[PDB]
Order: C-alpha cells, then structure tokens, then sequence
C-alpha cells in the first residue's frame, strides 16, 4: 500500500521543496485533493511564494488516504514537465538532481552579474527546455512590464527550481551563442 | 415571608459571635426542617471539625430550607437559649412588613 | 553591600548598609535620604515587621534584598 | 423569529460556500456587519482563499440579530451579480445550481488542457455575464503581469464559482466563435 | 452518496451544537477520526468550551469519507447516552428536543436562585438518567473541591445540554422529594 | 443610547477587571450574551483565572448591540453582591473603591504572614459581608481539602477582588476579636 | 501621572481602534516593544486584520511598565502621520475626528458605487495627504495585481481609517479634478 | 518578643520527637492563649484520631497565637516533670534581644 | 553528516509525531531554541494539542542551523524519558515501537470500556514506568478536579503516546494487581 | 546586566521545574508579579499540576524587570523553606540536588510497598525538615479527606521534589521509630 | 455473569432512595471484593461527608469490581437489611435468561 | 514466610463474619506488638464508634506489624476464643512449606 | 571524538576529547581555550549537572554532544 | 521639564532640560552623565535624527519624550 514509500517521500522532502511549484501540478491533482486544500496551497504561493506553497503541498500529500495517490502525484509531475524530478522519484535516485546543487549554488553567488549582463529574451528560446512552459510566459511578461533586469532576476529564480540534469550545460551553450559578458563567468567542465 | 427570613440569615452572619453557645448535637432534634441527609452531613462535620466550626454550616444548611427562621426560633427556645431566641425573632419580625 | 527600600507607592530608593547594621540604623539611614522621622516609619520584609532591636543579619536580609516602607 | 430562515440557510451551506466569494458581496453588506468581522473575512480570503472566507462569512451571517438582514444579504447577492444564487435562496430551490456540478467537475479535469489552449483575452468579452464584474478585471490584470497561462488558470477558478445556470453552454458557444483546440474536449450536450 | 445524509445533518446543526459535548462521544468515534483532529477538539472544549468544540466536531464529521461513518456517529451517540439526540437524527424529527427549549430557557433565568437553594448531592441520584454518566462525577468532584454552589452551577450547565425529553419533569419530581425553596419557582405544566 | 457612557465604561476598565469575577454575574447576563460567549468566558477563568476572564467579559460587553444591555449589566452586578462596584458605576464615582488600593497593596506586601498566621474558619463569619457568597464556600472548602494555609491564600485573592469600601476596617475588627498574631500588622487609622 | 493617562487613553480606545493600524507605527516605537510582542501584533493584522491588530497593540501598550511610554506612543503617532489623532489625544478633545463620522458612515453605504466608478490610480496622488503614505503603496500594488476595482475597494478601507479632519473635503477636490461620475453622490 | 517565638516553633519541629509525651487533654487547660474556638477544634481531633496524632496540630495551632511560647513552658511545668519546659525555655531565651 | 541525518530524521517523523509531546522535552533542549520558538511550540500544544506541537517542534528542529543539533535532540529524548524512541532513532530501527501499534489500535477501540472501568489513581503508580513522569502529574490532577472518568480518559491519551516496548505488558500486570473488570478485554 | 542571571537561570531550568512548586512561593512574589499571571500560575497548577506550573512560573520570572527581582526570588525561596534550592541557585552549584537522584529513583520504585504498609500520620511529624511546611498541612488533609493511601502517594510526590540534602537519611530515621515492614527496604 | 451487573447498578441508581438505610461503616467489612485502596478511600469519605452522602460512592466504587452483586446481597444480609437484600437479589436474577 | 502473614490478613477480610465475636477492648492487652499509638488510636476509635465497627481497624492495624499472626493466634486464644484461634492457625501454617 | 561547549554569551567553542576523558579534563581544556578558571565552571548535559570526579563515558556523552557552560557570576 | 535618553545597551538615563535647550546641549548633558563624547553621539526622536544646530522646541520634543542613542562603534 501507501506506507512503505511515503517514508522515502519524506526523506527526499528537501528536493521536492526546492524544485516543485505546486501551481503547475495541482491542475492534475484535482481528484485527490479537497477543493479548499488547493486554494490554501494557491494562497500560500501568492503570499509567501512557491517554496512555501510547495512545503504546504507536501504536507497535504502525505496526509492522503485514498489509494492510487502516489501514482497520481507522479503522473501529474510528469505531465507538468517536471520530468527528471519524476525520473528521480521513480527510481528513488536523486543523484542526478544533486549534481545540480553545485551550479545552483554558483548562480546564486554570481547572481548580481547575471542580473546586469543577461538579456533574457535572447536566451529564453534555448533555455525553453529547462523551464516549465508557464515559467517562460511569466518571464517574458516581466521583461515587458518591469524591464530586462527584473526579468533576469526571475529567470534566475526559475533556473534554480529547474530539475533538468543538464541545464547548466544548456545555459552555457546558450551563452556562447549570443554572448553576454556573463558568458565568461559560467563554467561547466 | 420567605424574603424576610433570608435577610435574617445575613444578621446571624454579621453577628455570628452571638451564637457561639449553640450546640449542634443538642439543637438538631429541635429542627425537623433539616432533613435526614442534612442532619447526617452536619453530624459528620461535627465529629471531625468540632462544634464551633460546624456552627457556620448549621446555619448555612438552615437558610436553604423554607421557614427555617420559625423552626429555628422555636428550636433555640427548646435549648433554653431564649435570650438569643428573642433576638432572632425581633430581627425576623423586623424585616417583614 | 546594598538594599532597596521600596515604598508601597512604588518609589524605590537604594540604601548603603551591611549585615551588622541594626534596624534602628537602617531607619536612621532612611531619614538621611527621604527625610522621614524613624518613629513614623515601619519596615516590612517577607511580610514580617522588623523589630527595632534586631539586625539585618538576623532576618537574612542580603545584598539587593527588598524592604517595604509604610507609615 | 429570523431563526426560521437562519436554519434553512444552514442546510444549503455547501452550495453557498462553493459558489461565493464574500469579497464581492461585502461592499453591500457593510451596514449590517461590525467593522472588525469584515476585515477578518478579507484576511481569510487573503490567507486561506475565497472558499474559506465564504465559510467564515457564513458564521458571521447567522450571528446577525437585527432584522432586514436576510433580505440585505439577498439584496447584496443580487446587486453583486450573484443572481441565481439569489434566485436559489429566495426560492429554496438549488436544482439549477446543482445541475451545474456536472460541468464544474468536467472543467476541473480539463483544467490543464484549458490553460494551454485558451487565450483568455479572446473569450473574456463573451463570458462577461457569467463572471463577477470584478473577476473580469482581476483576470485581465493577471494576464498582463503573469502571462496568458496564469490568467487562464484564474478564469477557470472563477468559472467554477459561477452560479449562472447556462455558463457551460455560454462557454461552448464563446468557444464556437474562433477555432480553439479546446472546443472538442468541451461538450455541453 | 453519503452526501444525502451529510446535508440533512447540516440543517440541524443548531440542535447538535447545543445538546452535545463531543468529549463524551469521542471514545467511540476514535476509529473514524485522524489522531490529530481528536486532540484539536479536546482543546477547543478545553479552551473555548463544549459548544465551540461541538462546532468543530461537526466540521470534521462532515469531512469523513469512508462509509459506516454516519452510523458510527449514531452508534456513538447511542452508547454515550446521548440517546434522544440519536432518536432525533435517525428519525429526522427534532420536535422532542425543540419542546425542551422552553425549559432550557426557564432554567437559565432561574440559574441564580438554583445555585443558592439547591444542594446537588441530594438530587444528583435522581437525575442520573438525564445526565451523561461522566457529567455526574464531573459535578460531584466540583462539589468537594469548589463547594456546593459551584457544583450546582455545573449541574445547570449539564442540564441545558440534556436531550432527554422529560428531564424538566424529572427534575420537578426530583425536587418534589424533599422540601426545596426552589420547587415553587420550577413549574413543568 | 449606548455610546456616550460606553466610553466611561472603558475608562474604568481597570476597576472592573480587578474586582469582578464574571462567573457570578453571567447567570444573570444570559439574555444579552451569545451562549458560546459565556462558555468562552467560563473557559478563560478555568484556564487563566478570574481576571483573565473578566478582561474577556469586558471585551464582549462593549460589543453588545441590542439596547438595555447597560442596565442589565448593572442589574446583574447588583444581585451578585458586587454592590459598591455597582454603587460606583452608577454614580461613575470610583473614589470609594480607589481608597481600597492602599490596603489592597498592603495585604499583598504582608501576604506571607497572612498565610501563616490566619485561620480562616475563624474570621470568615465576620468577613462574610466583604466576599461574594460563593467565594466563601470555595474558601472553607479549600480549608478542608488543602489545609489552613491554602485557605488563607485563597481568602487573600478574594479580599483583593472585594469592592466593599470598608473591608480593611471589617478585617481589622475581626482580627481584634479572635486574635491571630497578624492582628498587629494590619493597621487602618 | 502614569495611571491618569492610562484611563484617558483607555476611554478613547474606540477612536484608536478605528483609526490606527499598528504596523505603520511600530517602526517609530522601536525602543518600547519586545520582538515577541511586535511579531504578535504583526500576526494579528495578517490574520484578523488592522482593527484586530490595533486592539492587540493597545493591550501591550497599557501592559508596558517602562517609563515614558505614553509620550513614546504619541510621539510615534505624530511622526507616523496619524496626526489629528495625535492632536486629539494630546488635547483630550476628539470633536474633530468625530465630525468625520458622518462621512465614514456615508462612504460605507456608497461603497459599492465607489468600487466601480473610481479609478484609484487617478486620484491617489491628490488625496495622499489623507492617507498614511505607506497605505498608498499597498493600494497601488493591489491595483497592479488585482485590477482597479480591488484597489478602489482598498482605498475605501484606508479612507475610513483616515483621521485627517479635511479628508472628505480633499477627496471631493480630487474627485472634481478627474470628472469621475461618482462625484455627485459625495456631498459636503 | 515575637521574632523569638517564630524560631521556637521552628525548634519544636526540628526536635518534634522530644515532645511525643505531652498528652493533649492534660496540657490544654494550662494554655489559655488557645482560643475558645481553638480548644473545641483540638478536642474533636483528639477524640477521633487519638492523642499523638493531635499533637502536630496542638503545636501548629499554638504558634498562631501571640505569646504562646511563655504559656507553653508553663504548661509543660504543670503537665510534667519539666524537662521539656527547660528545653524550650532555654531556646526561647536565646533569641530575646 | 548534518544533511544525512535530517533525512533519516524526516523519514521517521511519523513516529516522533505520534510519540513525542515537545513540552516535556524542551527543558533539556535549553541551549538550542529561541524563546520565540519555544513559546510558539508551547502555544500549539495549548491550542491544537500535543501532536500538533510535536509537528511544529520538528519544523524548528530541521530549521536549526547550529552545530550539534541532532545530538542535542537525541540527548534530550533519553533524559526526558522518551527512551526507546531514543533507542530507536539512534539505531534507525523502529521495529520495537512498531509492534506496539497493534495494542495502540486495540486500546483505541476499547477506550470507552477503559474510561468507565478503570480508576486511574489505583494503577498510575504501577505503570508509571511507561509514562513520562510529568504526564502523571497531569492525570492525578485531572482526576482531582474532573473525576475518575475524565482522568482515566487522559491516562489513555498518554499510554497511546508511550514508546516503552513493554507498556501493554506492564499495564496488564497493573490491571491484574487491582481486580479491575477491564482486565479480560486486554489480551497479550 | 541582569541577563547574566536569566541565561544562567534557564540553563538550570530543569532542576527548578522538578523541585519548586510555585504556589508555596507565590505569597512572597506578590509584589514582583502582576496580579494577573499570578492567577495564571495558580491556574496551571490547578489544571496541569505543580511541574507544569513551575514551567510557567519560570516563564514569567525571566520576564521580570524592576530592580531587586533576582534577589527577590532568592529571598522568597529561602523564607518559603526551599533552602538548598536557594543554596544551589546562589552558588549555581546543584551537586547536592543531583546527588539525591539515586534516592529519588528508589522511593519511586518502592512506591507501592510504601503507601500499602506505612501510614503518613506516623512519620510526617518527624519529616518537617524535609518538606515545605505547607506540604505537611496539605498532606495531613489529603489523609483526612481523600484517605490515607492517597495521602502517602502525595507524601512521596513531595519527598521527590525535596531539595533538603539529607532527606533520605531523615526518612530512614523517621520510620525506624515504629516496627515497620517498610524499613528494611529503605537503605542508605 | 458481568452483563447483568451493569443493569443492577442502573437499578440502584434509578431507585437509589430505597437504599437510604444502608450504613457504609458497617457493610464495608462484608465487602471483600473492595480493594485495600477502596476501603481506605471510602472510610475517609464517610468521615468528612457523613454516611448517606457517601453511599453513592460506595455503590459507584463497587460496580467497578467484578462479581459485586453476589457479594453485595450477603453484605446487605449481614447487616440485617434482609428485606432490601431480597429486593436486590430479585432484580439481579431478572437480567439473566 | 512474611508473605504468609499478608495472605492471612487477606483471609480475615474474605471471611469477616467469623471474627465478629472478637472484643477489641478485651484483646488489646494481649497484643504487645501494638504500639502506644496503635492501642491509643484503637481505644479512642472503639470508644467513639463502638466495638464491632472498630474490629476492621484492629485487624488492619495489626497486619502492618511484622510477625503479627503469631501474636494474634496467641492473643485470640488468650481471650478463650480458641475455636477461632485454631482456624487462623491452620491457614497461617498453610502458606509456608 | 568531538564535543561542543556552549556558553551563555551565545558563543560556541568546540573542543577535542575522547570518552575516557574526565569532567575535570573537559573543564581544563575549556580553560586552555577560553581562559576561564575551572573553579567558576559548571557544565550541563541535557540539563544534568556534571560531577568533577566522573567521566564523559559515564554520562553517556557522545560525539558532537553539547555541554552548557554557566559561570560563577 | 524632563527627557529620557535610552542607549542601545538597554539602560535608560534621564536628563534635565527645557524646551529652549539645543540638541548640542542635550548631547553635552549626556556627556556630563554618561561620559561619552558628543562627536560619537547620534540622537533619534521617533526615528528622526536630530541635527546639532537645532533645538528641542523645533522637533516638537516634549516632557517625558524619549531620545534614542546610537554610538560611533
């Protein structure tokens, strides 16, 4: 039944909390969740931002009783494009995602020069595969309304939540094409 | 006049010092308005805590039963406490129209 | 050492004494600060009224203890 | 007393909870409510979401003593555009709001493919009567700031609250105007 | 579904709230409730009082999904001695609990003169069937610790919850035994 | 109406908070208060003690809408025996009660020797007029169960809540009759 | 003294509750409050809203035993922009704030019409003097995310809590500036 | 005077085993400082629970009355062969100024 | 390391929630927690009850960034009397606590019968080894104020949260000592 | 600063919790604490029992502000008879209180053959030095009203909280007086 | 035969006024199913609170011990309550098929 | 075995009626194993409450003293109750090898 | 093996010991680091006060366990 | 007239001034009590920083008003 691997889902909490935004998932999860619980998650993103909602989404997920819920979570996770988090939970092997923490830590550390030097509308097409589809729409939309810098900062937020094993390699390639003076700071091999 | 009798209990309380010679064991047979249960509970309090301290319970247990002030006034006369009994009756006929 | 003398009005005043002082001496020092005659002042500690005869050492009054002052 | 109608209101609690966001009522209700308890509701929406706020609104509604209140609630319902919830309560017949549940459910299951296929700025014009007037601009604003997808999402949350008896048919027809890729999924009869 | 009966239960909320203290039910209910939500109820009684706990008990009762629950509630009601609330819900006829309201009101207005005139250790014997078995010792304990008056007070709070259809008549008769000074105030017919 | 002197009731909050225990009052207040609000107050006494409940009783009192509530509070306050708090609010002159703060402060300051030296069952009869009737039952009952010291400490709590203008004089007289080495510490003129 | 003013403060507590939002004041009050108590206040706004937080804020104020606390509170009100509540409490004369009540009651039952026919962003600049300058930032932001209506409704909330003696007057000017269709309604 | 009394009760409690031999009924008439109210109480306890069980209460009750230590000495002389009298006597004098 | 144990601690978080009441532990944990966070934990017990407080307690634990926090927590469990939860978490073997589940489920549906037929005050002394010695004081006090029944019901709550491997066994002994009429429900 | 004491005091918060019952102390504290929150300590005592009250009493002690408080607490402790807890927190050396644990454990362990065999009114007169004076009163009454056995259970609770360095030696002398059947169990 | 016993305590409660003549102090030695604790507890209650008030506790403690009804009859018989004892014996046999 | 003594008390309680002839006032001089206190308490309790009601206290006070059954066997036959004393004799011996 | 000692000043200094070290040893190593006399030191483990005679192995003190340090004041 | 000046060390020292006193005067009186240079002193009133030129009457500073003192660090 549901017990023996729920434990495993709890031990890997940290990874789900970091990569997931429940917003894109919840549309699929509608059968397993109370209507009010969805809205609560939705509200916690709005108020405290995606992680805070993820932590709350995690909390309700583990409270789920009616069977089939585990496959239902993965199924959603797949359709949303979180494949590679899905890939990871399916094999219970997070090695793939863990490798990313180095480059994720890096970007945080040079995050200021990313803000300055990156023009997102340039490199979004190449990065389109590393980000959730909806995250792109949100980014280019910020670019229009709040400016290039404000958009880069949002591209950084999303790059951190990305679970695609190769994105730091993806990004590098994008930065070598149309070349933004940040291209030099980012190093993979 | 149940109104006047409750106002009397108040007097016994301000002036409780005046009732110190009332003996519960002795006066309980003269107070049939106190029930089997009432008498019994007072006797017990009286064995354990002594008379004088039970006395406060005696009156508190009385004021609850209707027409106690009559029963009590006549009770006090039964114990040869008439000096006091005349004191209670005076206060009692005082507070009633 | 020091001891605090708080009136019941809440006004607290610090006093320099040592365990060997009598209560007469404390009452004397009470006068030098607030200007109160010692015959009119009654001191309370641990709900006990302090006898003029005895000493701070007898009542286990120690550094930073708190005495209450009434008229 | 006013208890006759206060009880009957409790029987239909579930329908009110699921169709109503008190925020759009509260401007009308301001005279019958204590100043605090209105600010409490505003927060429970803001914190736990509309439903949870409607649930609190109801707690406070039944607490009202001085009369004209039941009518004032109905009057508020009507003026806010929640007409048909108002139809239901005055008649104590919810059959119209209940037949909706079929399509409320169906829209939920199609929610992902809705977000992808639909551009809300197109069909908002036509659904104007199905949604609270505020919800219209509340959505279009989400469109310009967070992008089309996040705005489609809201359009769906609002549609599920809609108490207008025909809205699923209005939506199909609104879809019938331009070639969709959602329209095939959406079937009213 | 189980929604048929879940709704009807909501219609009679007021009667359940005012007759019930979930604490005396919860031992029986323990299998259908999550471990937390039982401790929540225990606190809302302990903090805000029995009624407020009954209100929360009801929120959680309707949340129950897996069946046998409605019956398990009824069965709990019966075994706890809340019979006659049980009578009411199984029959959906509260007329018996409603006719009580007259005397529920009257006992309230006489509450002070009840506290003064009454010794509860006398009439507790006779009301044993009108009160929950725990409420009996809950009261006698208040008697020995806080004195007769505080214990009379409790006897009154418990009597107002009593769902036994005849309790006002049982109390008069219980009063008819010994000469009271309350009995004249208390009039059943 | 209720506004102009509500203000005054608020200014003198401190005095009601200090002298009132809502327990003895609430039996009368039953018409003006919600049933749940009574229980909440009752709970707050039980949990945090009388003052805490008084502050919460105050809170609800000022929220009262339906007219006649002000006389109803005074009316209860009178019947309970809080005459002199009643006397004070009725003339809005608290000078009488304020004089007590000196002797109230004093007792707090010699409270330890009161605990040691006072035998309550001696002086309760004389003090019976300074204390609420129910407070006496509670005190003698503690004496029986927890001992003379425990009882004196309870007599002190209740003497502090007393509003009777003369009690420090009353107490002195009682202490001169049957003379408990505390008799000397207590001084009035 | 310290007790006399608590009463005076407690008497008028109603006006404080319906005017003040403690979150905007607590910045100037930095010396008097424990971090524990300010997070408790901050929480009550976020959960039960500004009034509830003002009510709590008052509890902790009268609970403060330190020196100079009454003065510390009034000095905060003035610098925070709650002046006119400050002017009122220091003179123990509230008549100014009270004449406002008529218009608060009016705005309340005209609120629906306001909600629709007002574009807040047009007039915020002009009535900025009536509002706590921090409140303005919330509004312009509600506007940005939730649309004119949701924002207008917030402008109402802040206007009700406005203690400035002239606000209804300065609202009408601002409303006459921008040909609003709500202007008449709104009569002074 | 009374500072010394406090310390004398505290001495009776340290050394309580010494006093086991005071008989309550026999010592009571020698102690006028005990209230009319007090003696009634004590006799009840001695009646129900026996002598040695009353003793803690005898001493507990005495210490509440002013001047008790002077009388209690005198009691132990009258009720006894005096040795304990001389015990508490010497202690009580230790703390006189 | 510090991350490896967070996971191991997070996996078994279920057993901690259903065993622990943080209020009894926090005394031994004095070096690790802010006064703010303790009062927040203390409040969640008082309001939503022990489980909820354990659940919150865990959040702050994993939130603690300082050194030696895992060790600090286990060292508290042992001294606090929660040993056997301690024995279990340190060996990452919960099988001992798990065999207890059968009897926890049993007690749960026998609870009504326990509530009536048990006089707690008779057997607390004997089963004291199963309970946190602080829990015992709450029970004897519930007994005193609210009567045997209300107290017996509390004794159940604490027994459920007992992590001692032998409690059901030591309950049966205590039950056989005082011929209880509940004994021959309870079967080991 | 006074913080030297607050931080120091709560490092030892666990011993305080286990020995003190704030109620016997509270009379001396009446000047330093608000009247409310004295009424709270008394209440937690009455609901959850002495420990839980001590845990609360402490909370409010560390919140205390005015001059002379820490000494005020000590003076209360010594005058109330808690001497040796007083000794301990003045010298910040608890070794005396901890040494007792050996014997605390023992008394808990023989609790049943206590209470069944010996009657409290036999030995309580001799134990006057081990117990707070008020604990004697309170026990003797529990003996009278709730029965002797219940009285022994309370004598034990008091003895376990006792801070008198020698109490187990004093106890052995006390019950050595009459031919017992508990005496050979008790060994130093 | 434990089922019937519950129906019997219920009878003693509905009809409690019928047992008013039972005296706790006398009947206790004849109730061996009552534990050492129980004897202690009830005797103590019968002190402070008197007999007729203690009764409701005597019965409420008994019905918790197994087999009480059997024991309780020829308790009541040993105190020569035989009329009543017959009352109880009859009602007890009524609930077993 | 000392345990055998405890099982002997348990018999006195199981069959009490057998011991109802015992006279407390008469048997006390034959129980040197009863202290000053034990006798005083019983003598006061026998005075106040009468004989038969004190017997349960007599036996409960004895079982607390080690080796009591031998003193009781002898004391009982010291009262010419020897029929009873041999009843007790069989059972005491029964619980040791 | 390692142990943390946390003062009340809130500053934590780690020190190197082994299970066979005594408590007087740990006080000494605290002296060699923070320069505070072993007379003024009281060491707390899980709210138990450590005796100067005994050893870390006795108290079940472990790797990365934490001792609480109070001063004479 | 009276004014409180509260340091960050949490200790509050009261000083005697009148409305016509300047801010440089208040800094001086702080110097005569706490013995700290007026160069190192920054004084805050309701979170406004006081200018050395001006006077208490200007800032609307009143009886029992409170100034916040920060140091040079």
């Amino acid at each position: 039944m549901t017990t023996e691997q729920r434990r495993s889902l709890q031990a890997f909490q940290d990874y789900i909390r970091k990569t997931l935004d429940p917003t894109y998932i919840l549309s699929y999860m509608a059968p397993w969740f109370r209507e009010e619980e969805v809205q609560y998650i939705q509200a916690e993103k709005n108020n405290k931002g995606p992680m805070a909602a993820a932590t709350l989404f995690l909390k309700f997920l583990l409270e789920l009783q009616e069977e089939g819920w585990f496959r239902g979570f993965l199924d959603a996770l797949d359709h949303a494009g979180y494949s590679g988090l899905y890939e990871a939970i399916e094999s219970w092997d997070f090695k793939k995602i863990e490798k990313l923490e180095e480059y994720r830590l890096l970007l945080k550390r040079l995050q200021p020069e990313f803000k300055t030097r990156i023009i997102p509308t340039d490199i979004i097409s190449d990065l389109s595969e590393c980000l959730i589809n909806q995250e792109c729409e949100e980014i280019l939309q910020i670019c229009s309304t709040k400016g290039m810098m404000a958009g880069a900062e949002k591209l950084v937020e999303c790059l951190l939540r990305s679970d695609k094993e190769n994105w730091p390699k993806t990004l590098k390639l994008a930065l070598e094409k149309e070349r933004n003076k940040f291209s030099e700071l980012w190093i993979v091999e | 006049m149940p109104f006047a009798e409750d106002k009397t209990y108040k007097y016994i309380c301000r002036n409780f010092s005046n009732f110190c010679n009332v003996k519960v064991v002795k006066i309980l047979p003269y107070l049939p308005c106190l029930t089997a249960r009432d008498q019994d509970r007072l006797r017990a309090t009286c064995t354990l805590s002594g008379n004088r301290d039970t006395l406060w319970h005696l009156f508190n247990t009385l004021q609850r039963r209707p027409g106690w002030v009559e029963y009590f006034i006549a009770a006090l006369r039964g114990c040869k406490l008439v000096d006091l009994a005349d004191e209670v009756a005076s206060v009692y006929q005082s507070y009633q129209p | 050492m020091q001891i605090f003398v708080k009136t019941l009005t809440g006004k607290t005043i610090t006093l320099e004494v040592e365990p060997s002082d009598t209560i007469e001496n404390v009452k004397a020092k009470i006068q030098d600060k607030e200007g109160i005659p010692p015959d009119q002042q009654r001191l309370i500690f641990a709900g006990k009224q302090l006898e003029d005869g005895r000493t701070l050492s007898d009542y286990n009054i120690q550094k930073e203890s708190t005495l209450h002052l009434v008229l």
